[PDB]
């Protein structure tokens, strides 16, 4: 990834070079060139895909990385951060108002929230009918109060919370889409 | 052509018979019969009589074409003349011929009762060999016979050198044998291809 094992220097830095599309361009110069890489593929996501065998499906992942992160509206912008503020009210309830729940703690790891918000709203989107979770232990409780939609009453009050199943429906904010949500029973055993 | 007991050489036509209920491996077969018993002196009467239509090489000597008589009992002579290049471009470098793009021609002839086949039948017949000998379907068939892994060489115009040169696009094919070449190596063998499971993409 450095241009001396490339034999080029900053010589080149503002020399034109034929680059056969890439940016949708026929020519360019090596600055525009490696400016383009870094914004693409060594910022905040990392991406595997050159190993895939069909070209059709290794140009589609091609053509969305390169074209970047939409730059998201404010409403969406604001959406993402009460998302974020019940994650961490929750986590603040459950250490305070009950005892041998360090364990199970998601702090650290809480954006998994508005993750898994994003992949069941896109679902819901494109028409499907529900979208069947399993998990470990690590974070829950969190999943059954802010994605599965289940009332604190239900929560607190044989075996534990933590291996037991349930259901729920999911709306979609800025759409007209609905899509069930079910969580599967599970042992220890990783 | 079989040369005498004297030293004198005479020509006879001996003849591959039923010809359109064969395919190319079967074909190259029952012509090597005929040239090896020729060459042995072990052709009988049977071999020399039902002839319907005839095949010519004036180009072995190096003629560009010829003008050929009809024997009585067939409808046409076909002849094949020279594969060389033009003479006007015979005295020139092979770098320059290059760099234009010239090839060589063979030219194909016939001559016909004019009693029973028209001009404009003839000219049809010569139009479809032309078309065959540059077909993809036509290569495929002999390929396949003669148990060849390879896919033919295919015909096209030659490109300009614009956009991504053509040093970079041969680097490219090299990187390309060296990732993916496993997928078309003769490995199995058995001529199987489980029919279950997908076949991978190998264009490149
Ligand atoms: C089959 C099995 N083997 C071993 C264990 C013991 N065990 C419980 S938690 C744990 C650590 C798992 O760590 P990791 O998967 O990295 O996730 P983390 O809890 O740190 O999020 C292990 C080994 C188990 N529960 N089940």
């Amino acid at each position: 990834l450095d241009i001396e094992t490339h034999n080029l220097t900053i010589w080149d830095l503002d020399r034109t070079f034929n680059v056969g599309g890439f940016g949708g361009k026929e020519t360019m110069t090596l600055r525009e060139v490696l400016s383009r890489l870094r914004a693409a593929y060594t910022l905040k996501v990392g991406s595997e895909y050159t190993h895939i065998l069909d070209r059709d499906e290794r140009t589609w992942l091609q053509d969305r990385l390169e074209a970047g992160m939409p730059k998201p509206t404010q409403a969406e912008q604001k959406y993402i951060l009460q998302k974020l503020n019940a994650a961490e009210a929750f986590e603040n309830f459950l250490q305070t108002k009950y005892v041998g729940q360090k364990r199970f703690s998601l702090e650290g790891a809480e954006a998994l929230i508005p993750l898994m918000d994003s992949a069941i709203d896109t679902a819901a989107g494109q028409g499907l009918d529900e979208v069947v979770i399993g998990m470990p232990h690590r974070g829950r409780l969190n999943v059954l109060f802010n994605i599965v939609g289940k009332p604190l009453a239900s929560i607190f009050n044989g075996d534990v919370k933590y291996h037991l199943g349930s259901e729920g429906q999911h709306l979609q904010m800025f759409g007209d889409g609905e899509i069930k949500v079910s969580l599967t029973a599970n042992p220890s055993h990783l | 052509d079989l040369p005498q007991k004297d030293g004198s050489r005479a020509l006879v036509v001996a003849a591959i018979k039923e010809t359109e209920k064969m395919n190319f491996s079967e074909f190259l077969a029952a012509y090597e019969d005929i040239v090896a018993r020729s060459r042995k002196g072990k052709l009988t009467m049977d071999d020399y009589q039902g002839v319907t239509v005839s095949l010519t090489n004036p180009g072995g000597i190096g003629t560009r074409h010829s003008v050929p008589r009809l024997t009585k009992g067939q409808g046409t002579i076909i002849g094949v003349g020279s594969m060389d290049y033009p003479a006007e471009f015979q005295g020139a470098s092979e770098d320059r011929l290059a760099e234009l793009g010239v090839g060589k021609l063979v030219t194909i002839t016939s001559t016909y009762d004019h009693r029973v086949i028209q001009g404009a039948v003839s000219g049809e017949f010569l139009r479809t060999m032309s078309r065959l000998l540059t077909d993809d379907s036509f290569w495929d068939e002999i390929f396949d016979a003669m148990n060849v892994p390879y896919t033919p060489m295919r015909w096209a115009q030659d490109v300009p050198n614009t956009g991504v040169d053509k040093n970079t696009r041969v680097m490219q094919l090299i990187e390309a044998y060296r990732s993916r070449g496993h997928l078309i190596a003769d490995t199995n063998p058995l001529s199987w291809v489980q029919p279950g499971m997908p076949v991978p993409d190998h264009r490149d």
